């Protein structure tokens, strides 16, 4: 609704005043701030908001950053390459008049050169609950490893 | 543990002392590179001028560039504007920061692929390996949705999908379209715009 | 001056009886002048601002820009090498016993030259080398409040570049200074012998001594101009080229070749500071290894049993560098920094008389 | 800082002829690599066996722990060895 | 902070009592800490934000623990920011930082 | 710069405060609007 | 070289009726060093990408840093003044009658700091400096592609920056190899006194020329205090301080102060090459003012007249200089080129017998 | 490269005192400057006359052409110079 800073508002409302003068001084037609709307005052809405946006929040100067409350989506990068498989065979088959613009997506692969890409996509999508308790762990290195010189040790300035 | 498997040494034509780099394969590794990499890699540091007269012709090279829509600007009211693309522009971004691609792979950013035919032990064979070294995961290893093993990334476990699939693009010249040719192709270009 | 070159390349009598090993100095001054001149040269097309980008840029838009690059980067490692192997010699044929002073002037030189190179790879504003300086810095993190002040801010930025830069400029300037230091001496206190005396054998150096010496260069040159254009060896690690992210650690975070001997004195040592301090003990207990002898004799032309294990445990060292912190190679590694110190020891220590 | 080693033409055995890959019954050409994948494993049947037996050594243990990941990668650079001594062969 | 994302979180009563509950199966965890010696008040976690494996930045309130999860490769962090799935091999790093006053913090 | 020369250090808050910047990118790659602080410029009336 | 420290400057003899005239020397030499210290200390903070805003984060954010950029610019026009007085003097007594190998040898460093003065001005990358550098490169515009070399581009851009300032920061290191070979000659052909002849009133250095010149020293210090903190007088144009626009063209595109002689002579010469020939004459003709003659006298200690007239020459150049090109100026200006010959040819001339 | 030149104390005549603005019949208060333009174009009458005289031989001309900026620009340095040395003692 109302921002928690209302410079926004406030420059709508400016915004909105110096149309307003310039069209009245060029055509010279009556210019009269809070008065009338049908010959003037036509930014009275636009000020009256910025006056309502006065309500402001609590310590609106304190802005902290904040990690997205969703986290990257599940198949994004088969979904992108079966998208880019799409396009191509698109700009292909407009380029040389193949069919292959029809039937763009296809049950076979014989009618559609994007069916693999695609199969992709909805297999990790369909394992997503299946691999959802998945380790995804191989070998992992043992900390004292991992603390070595010449590993992650002495890495950020002041060790 | 032990440092990431060493990449096999494959016998690229450029490798010898007398030989050059392969203009027939690079001009197939630029297909590659801008049909199946370019969706989540970019070369900063490669300009369509660097290809003019030793990798396609000039008129070719315009005809690339224009493909593609660039942010210019600002116009004379301080606005930012589109246009194609010219032999002077890098090659093309696919997302507008390291942000936003990161959100876009699962958190994991793809390397610009400017230098990295020279940015891993092996070279271009690190390259050629990672592309056709994908494999089923190992006994006891389970990877989870958008993780794929492969046998010469760092750890096993990489977060780029399987990129070469045969059939995924038909080369101009008409070289069969197997993986393994794209792999070879896209190191010797990569290898070259390094 | 030309009375003094006559003097000291023209007149200047040397003995006839030396070996291909006492051309190696005269490499090192040369390939010294050749990696001035092209960083100069490389820095007018280049400055602190973005080395990554910088280097991208001479290697694709100036004109025979890779050729500067390449010769910068592998003619330093082509310096370290000709230097260490001059220290071998000087080691072998104990050049050390009578010529201290030349001995002194020398090591004043590896001192300067080993803080030159180490500074240099950070210009290049890569992966490796932003994570191997933030390494090495935190090792005087005791020493309250000078990290700050040498690095500039809390964490390596533009900051620490701009400042290293002109000690990389300006230091090697002062090595060729300390350089002619060193000529004097040789050129004052007579140059060794492979033989242990002195004997009237001597020929002028211009007429001689140089056209071998040159012979000597030319050769060098051959095996460096392969490496220059075709890199038959590895000797610049590949992770390098990859953009400094501050919240990735690299894979190893390891020094150029010519730093590993230091590298796994820090990494097997369990105490950070020993490490150090071990390191101190490498570069300093070698310039006083004929002090507390007493005998009328130059330990010279035996079979320099002691020397063979000494220079072969400095190759050993680099290579458990290379290798990952496995504790086998620990466990191994801190047995040869035991044999050295009693190797070293067997070299300080005066006979008694049956 | 570069991307290969340079060497003599000799040591570099680069394939002297091409043989153009094997045509599918449906007609899409099969890849080189996969068809040398039997051939390879097979010359490097000593590592697999270690790995399948560690396979075999994991299925018993009735707790969740194990992995074979180690004895796999050493099949994996066998079989990748043998495969780039000849996959260049069939490719352009 | 210094270039690094270093993640501030109040902690309810649950995630506190959640670590506190893991503070006595220490040992059976890849980097054996203490909550007592990650925290300088319960209330209050400051940590660096950077998954152990290769540095990608975790998402809160995601995983098997409610702590924090890295997409990347599928590390699982506790609520305490101690690795407890995944490739990860350490705990996320505490960063540098005392309490001025009881509503205040100053990093570095 | 004025913080303790020419105003106090609470006073200069609220002043930048005052402005909105642009900051980011988010975790989205998104760029977002924040209320100032000491460490802003002097906001710009134009963006060029 | 403690043994040449000895022999240069505690035994060395120096006649004892010299004036302060004798003492701008050594505030050269001193002067000099602090430039060349300044300048490698503000370089450490200094990013030559853009010298506008650099300069702006050594003044408000670097502690002192305010010390460091006055001092630098302020340090340059005391050089030039100290210089220019220390021309007009040996002028005065005629010190290049018989002493011509120091007058050579000082012409020389008086070449190479015209050269560092103006790319100086250049990397403070302001208005002034981009749109004078751009006027100055087209002067040479008649060598074919020469300025494209010197530019690196069609227009001058940091591409030009980066490159210039290797010229400034190692053409200083030369100027002071070539003071040392100034102090040689000196040392070698003794100087000139305030008499005609050689006298024995010769006084060691240390205990008492030293003394006096530093008395000199410190009072050139204390004014020079005084405009390094308050800027008293205006030795720096402010238009310097406005952002680079290569479209818009400053009110008046002059040089530093001490450059406006030889501004003035290209901006009243109606040919452009006769206005740098003519700029070329200037500091070539003074070299031989003694060659000529053929009488056993050194002209010395008459009433200077024809000197005095060549140093009011200088000033009212300069003045014309400051002024906008109004075309009286200019008249009155080629005026004063045409007495410069006249009186240069009275130097040169050698006379008849009557 | 500085905004003023230093001088001594003495040589810098400095308000010694402060004299309010004057306060208009509404109550506004009013410029010192403006107050001071009467005055100071009095001590200026010399070149206020040079001016005034152009602009009549100006009207005069049955063209377009004529300016009479050099003499106003002489006018106003002369009316500044003298606003400058007073008006600083109205101003806080
Ligand atoms: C093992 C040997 C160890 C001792 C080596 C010699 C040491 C010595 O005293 O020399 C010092 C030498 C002084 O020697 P010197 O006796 O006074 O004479 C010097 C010359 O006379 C100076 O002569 P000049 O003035 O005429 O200058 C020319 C000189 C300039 O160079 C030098 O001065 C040389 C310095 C010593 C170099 C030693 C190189 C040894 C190389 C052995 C290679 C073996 C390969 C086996 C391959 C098998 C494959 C299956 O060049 C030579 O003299 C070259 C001579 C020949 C070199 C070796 C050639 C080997 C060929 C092998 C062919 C095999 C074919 C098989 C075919 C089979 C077919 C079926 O100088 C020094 O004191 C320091 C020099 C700097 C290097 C020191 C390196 C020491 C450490 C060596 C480590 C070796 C590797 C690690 C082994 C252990 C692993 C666990
Ligand atoms: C970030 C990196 C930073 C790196 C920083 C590195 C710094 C390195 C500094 C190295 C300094 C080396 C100094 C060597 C001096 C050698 C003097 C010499 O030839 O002595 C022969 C002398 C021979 O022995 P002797 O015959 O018994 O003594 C004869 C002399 O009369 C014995 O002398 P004396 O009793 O007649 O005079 C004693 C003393 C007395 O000096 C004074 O009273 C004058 C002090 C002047 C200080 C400078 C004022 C500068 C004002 C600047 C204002 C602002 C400018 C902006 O004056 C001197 O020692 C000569 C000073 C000459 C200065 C010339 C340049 C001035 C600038 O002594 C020796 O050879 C043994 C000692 C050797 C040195 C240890
Ligand atoms: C309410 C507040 C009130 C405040 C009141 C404050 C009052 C303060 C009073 C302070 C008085 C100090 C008196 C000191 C007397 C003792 C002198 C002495 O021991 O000298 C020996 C001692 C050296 O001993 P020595 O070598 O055995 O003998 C020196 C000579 O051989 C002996 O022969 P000399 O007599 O000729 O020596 C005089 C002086 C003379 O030195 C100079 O004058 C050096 C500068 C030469 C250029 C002079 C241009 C003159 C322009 C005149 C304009 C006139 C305008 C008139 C307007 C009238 C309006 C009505 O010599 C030196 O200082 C030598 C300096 C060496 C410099 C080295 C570099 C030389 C470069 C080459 C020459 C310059 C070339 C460029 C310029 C070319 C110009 C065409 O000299 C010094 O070191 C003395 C330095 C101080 C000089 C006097 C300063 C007077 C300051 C008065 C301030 C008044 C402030 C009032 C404020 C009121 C506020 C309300
Ligand atoms: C000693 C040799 C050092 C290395 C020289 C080198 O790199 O030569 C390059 C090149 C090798 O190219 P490859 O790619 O291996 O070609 C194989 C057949 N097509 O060598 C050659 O061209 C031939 C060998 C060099 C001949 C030099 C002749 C001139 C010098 C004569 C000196 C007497
Ligand atoms: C076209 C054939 C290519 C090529 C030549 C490469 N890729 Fe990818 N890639 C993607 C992601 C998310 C990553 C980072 C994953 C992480 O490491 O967790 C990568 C990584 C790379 C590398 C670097 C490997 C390294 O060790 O860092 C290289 C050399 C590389 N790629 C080459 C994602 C994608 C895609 C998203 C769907 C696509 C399409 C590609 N990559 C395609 C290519
Ligand atoms: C910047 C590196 C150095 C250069 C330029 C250099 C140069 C030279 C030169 C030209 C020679 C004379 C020619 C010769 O016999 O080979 C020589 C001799 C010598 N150098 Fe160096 N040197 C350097 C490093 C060192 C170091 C680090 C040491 C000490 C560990 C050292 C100790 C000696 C000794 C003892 C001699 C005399 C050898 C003999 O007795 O003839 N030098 N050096
Ligand atoms: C003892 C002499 C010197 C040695 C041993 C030394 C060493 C090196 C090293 C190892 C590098 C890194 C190369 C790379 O990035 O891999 C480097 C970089 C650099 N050096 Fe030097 N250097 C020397 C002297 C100089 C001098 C005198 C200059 C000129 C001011 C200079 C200018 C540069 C520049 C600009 C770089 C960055 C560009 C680059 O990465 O190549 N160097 N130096
Ligand atoms: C004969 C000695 C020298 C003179 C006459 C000279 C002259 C000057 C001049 C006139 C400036 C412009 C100052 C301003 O912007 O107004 C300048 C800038 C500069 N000089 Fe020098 N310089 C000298 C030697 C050096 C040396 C040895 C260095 C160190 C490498 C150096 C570093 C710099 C730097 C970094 C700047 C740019 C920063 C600035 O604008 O102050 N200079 N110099
Ligand atoms: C970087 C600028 C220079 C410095 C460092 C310098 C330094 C000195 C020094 C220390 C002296 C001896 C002390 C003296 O009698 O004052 C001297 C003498 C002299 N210089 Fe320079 N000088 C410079 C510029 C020049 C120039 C440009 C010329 C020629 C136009 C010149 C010509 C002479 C002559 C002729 C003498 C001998 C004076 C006499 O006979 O005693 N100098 N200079
Ligand atoms: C990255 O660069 C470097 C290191 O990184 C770990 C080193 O260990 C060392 C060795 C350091 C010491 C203190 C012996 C050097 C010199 C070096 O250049
Ligand atoms: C102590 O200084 C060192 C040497 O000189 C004695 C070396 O020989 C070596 C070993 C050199 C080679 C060529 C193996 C190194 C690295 C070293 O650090
Ligand atoms: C910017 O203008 C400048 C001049 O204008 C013509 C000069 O004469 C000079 C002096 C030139 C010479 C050759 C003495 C310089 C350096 C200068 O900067
Ligand atoms: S970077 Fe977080 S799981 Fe790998």
């Amino acid at each position: 609704s109302f921002t928690p800073t209302c410079n926004k508002e406030l420059t709508a409302h400016i915004d909105c005043v110096k149309s307003f003068l310039r069209e009245a001084r060029t055509k010279h037609t009556p210019y009269l701030p809070g008065t009338g709307a049908a010959a003037a005052d036509k930014c009275s809405g636009s000020r009256e908001y910025f006056a309502k946006c006065t309500m402001y929040a609590a310590a609106t100067t304190s802005f902290r950053r904040t990690m997205s409350t969703e986290m990257p989506q599940p198949c994004e990068m088969e979904l992108n390459l079966h998208g880019q498989c799409v396009g191509n065979y698109l700009t292909q088959s407009i380029r040389t008049g193949k069919a292959a613009a029809g039937a763009a997506r296809g049950a076979a692969q014989s009618e559609d050169k994007c069916f693999l890409t695609r199969a992709a996509f909805e297999k990790c999508m369909m394992y997503q609950k299946i691999t959802e308790r998945a380790t995804n762990e191989g070998q992992v290195e043992y900390a004292d490893f991992s603390r070595r010189f010449g590993r992650q040790t002495q890495t950020t300035l002041g060790a | 543990e032990k440092d990431p498997p060493s990449p096999p040494d494959w016998p690229f034509w450029f490798k010898a002392f007398s030989h050059c780099h392969d203009i027939p394969s690079c001009r197939r590794g630029y297909e590659v590179y801008r049909q199946v990499c370019a969706t989540c890699h970019a070369a900063r540091f490669v300009c369509f001028r660097h290809m003019v007269n030793t990798i396609y012709p000039e008129n070719r090279v315009k005809q690339l560039a224009a493909s593609f829509d660039y942010e210019d600007g600002p116009n004379d009211r301080g606005e930012m504007f589109t246009r194609p693309g010219n032999l002077l522009d890098p090659f093309p971004s696919p997302y507008p920061n390291e942000e936003a691609a990161r959100f876009a792979n699962q958190g994991a950013s793809p390397p610009d692929l400017s230098q990295q035919a020279a940015a891993h032990h092996g070279g271009c064979d690190y390259i050629m390996s990672l592309l056709t070294g994908y494999r089923d995961p190992p006994a006891g290893v389970s990877l989870r949705s958008g993780l794929y093993y492969n046998t010469y990334f760092p750890g096993g476990a990489i977060s780029m999908p399987p990129p070469l699939n045969d059939g995924a693009i038909e080369y101009e010249d008409g070289t069969p379209a197997v993986a393994s040719q794209m792999a070879k192709d896209v190191s010797q270009f990569l290898t070259w715009a390094q | 001056f030309i009375l003094i070159i006559k003097d000291n390349i023209i007149l200047y009598n040397i003995n006839d009886s030396i070996n291909y090993l006492w051309n190696i100095g005269y490499i090192i001054m040369v390939v010294m002048i050749v990696q001035v001149i092209t960083g100069i040269i490389i820095n007018l097309y280049m400055n602190i601002n973005n080395g990554y980008k910088g280097i991208i840029y001479i290697i694709k838009e100036i004109y025979y820009g890779y050729i500067l690059r390449y010769i910068h980067n592998n003619n330093s490692t082509l310096i370290y090498v000709v230097v260490y192997l001059h220290i071998i010699r000087n080691l072998y044929y104990k050049t050390y016993y009578y010529n201290i002073l030349i001995w002194y002037s020398g090591m004043i030189m590896l001192y300067q030259l080993i803080i030159i190179g180490f500074i240099g790879y950070i210009l290049g504003w890569g992966q490796l080398s932003y994570w191997g300086i933030t390494v090495i810095i935190n090792l005087i993190s005791g020493i309250p409040y000078l990290i700050l002040l040498i690095s500039g801010n809390y964490y390596i930025t533009i900051v620490t570049i701009k400042r290293l830069y002109i000690v990389h400029f300006i230091l090697p300037i002062i090595l060729i200074y300390v350089e002619i230091i060193h000529v004097y001496y040789i050129h004052y206190l007579i140059n060794n012998n492979i033989v242990e005396y002195n004997v009237n054998n001597k020929i002028i150096f211009n007429n001689y001594i140089l056209v071998k010496d040159n012979n000597g260069i030319i050769f060098i040159l051959n095996i460096f101009i392969l490496e220059l254009n075709n890199n038959i060896f590895i000797i610049a690690d590949n992770d390098n080229l990859i953009e400094i992210n501050i919240l990735v650690t690299p894979i190893h975070i390891i020094p150029e070749w010519y730093y590993l001997y230091w590298y796994s004195i820090l990494k097997l040592l369990p105490n950070k500071y020993s490490g150090l301090y071990i390191v101190v003990n490498s570069i300093s207990i070698i310039n006083i290894l004929s002090e507390y002898k007493i005998v009328i004799s130059e330990y010279k032309n035996y079979k320099n049993i002691i020397w063979y294990n000494q220079i072969i445990q400095y190759i050993s060292m680099i290579y458990i560098g290379i290798q990952l912190p496995i504790i086998e190679y620990i466990n191994y590694g801190r047995y040869i920094i035991i044999f050295n110190i009693l190797l070293l020891i067997m070299y300080l220590y005066p006979k008694k008389k049956k | 800082a570069r991307a290969y080693c340079g060497r003599f033409a000799f040591m570099l055995d680069y394939p002297k002829s091409y043989h153009p890959p094997r045509k599918n019954e449906d007609g899409d050409y099969v890849d080189p690599r996969t068809d040398m994948l039997p051939k390879c494993a097979a010359e490097c049947s000593e590592w697999l066996t270690e790995y399948n037996a560690c396979v075999q050594r994991i299925k018993m243990r009735t707790d969740g722990r194990g992995n074979c990941q180690g004895q796999y990668e050493e099949f994996a650079m066998c079989q990748d060895h043998c495969i780039a001594h000849e996959l260049f062969h069939y490719l352009k | 902070w210094r270039g690094k994302p270093v993640f501030v979180r109040r902690r309810t009563q649950a995630m506190i009592d959640a670590a506190t509950a893991d503070d006595a199966i220490v040992n059976s965890l890849r980097d054996p800490e203490r909550d007592k010696d990650r925290v300088k008040k319960p209330e209050w976690l400051v940590m660096l934000g950077v998954c152990t494996h290769l540095g990608c930045v975790p998402y809160p309130d995601q995983g098997l623990y409610g702590g924090y999860f890295c997409p990347c490769h599928g590390s699982h962090y506790d609520h305490s920011g101690r690795i407890r799935l995944g490739p990860a091999p350490l705990n996320m790093e505490i960063p540098t930082y005392e309490f001025t006053d009881d509503d205040t913090i100053i990093l570095g």
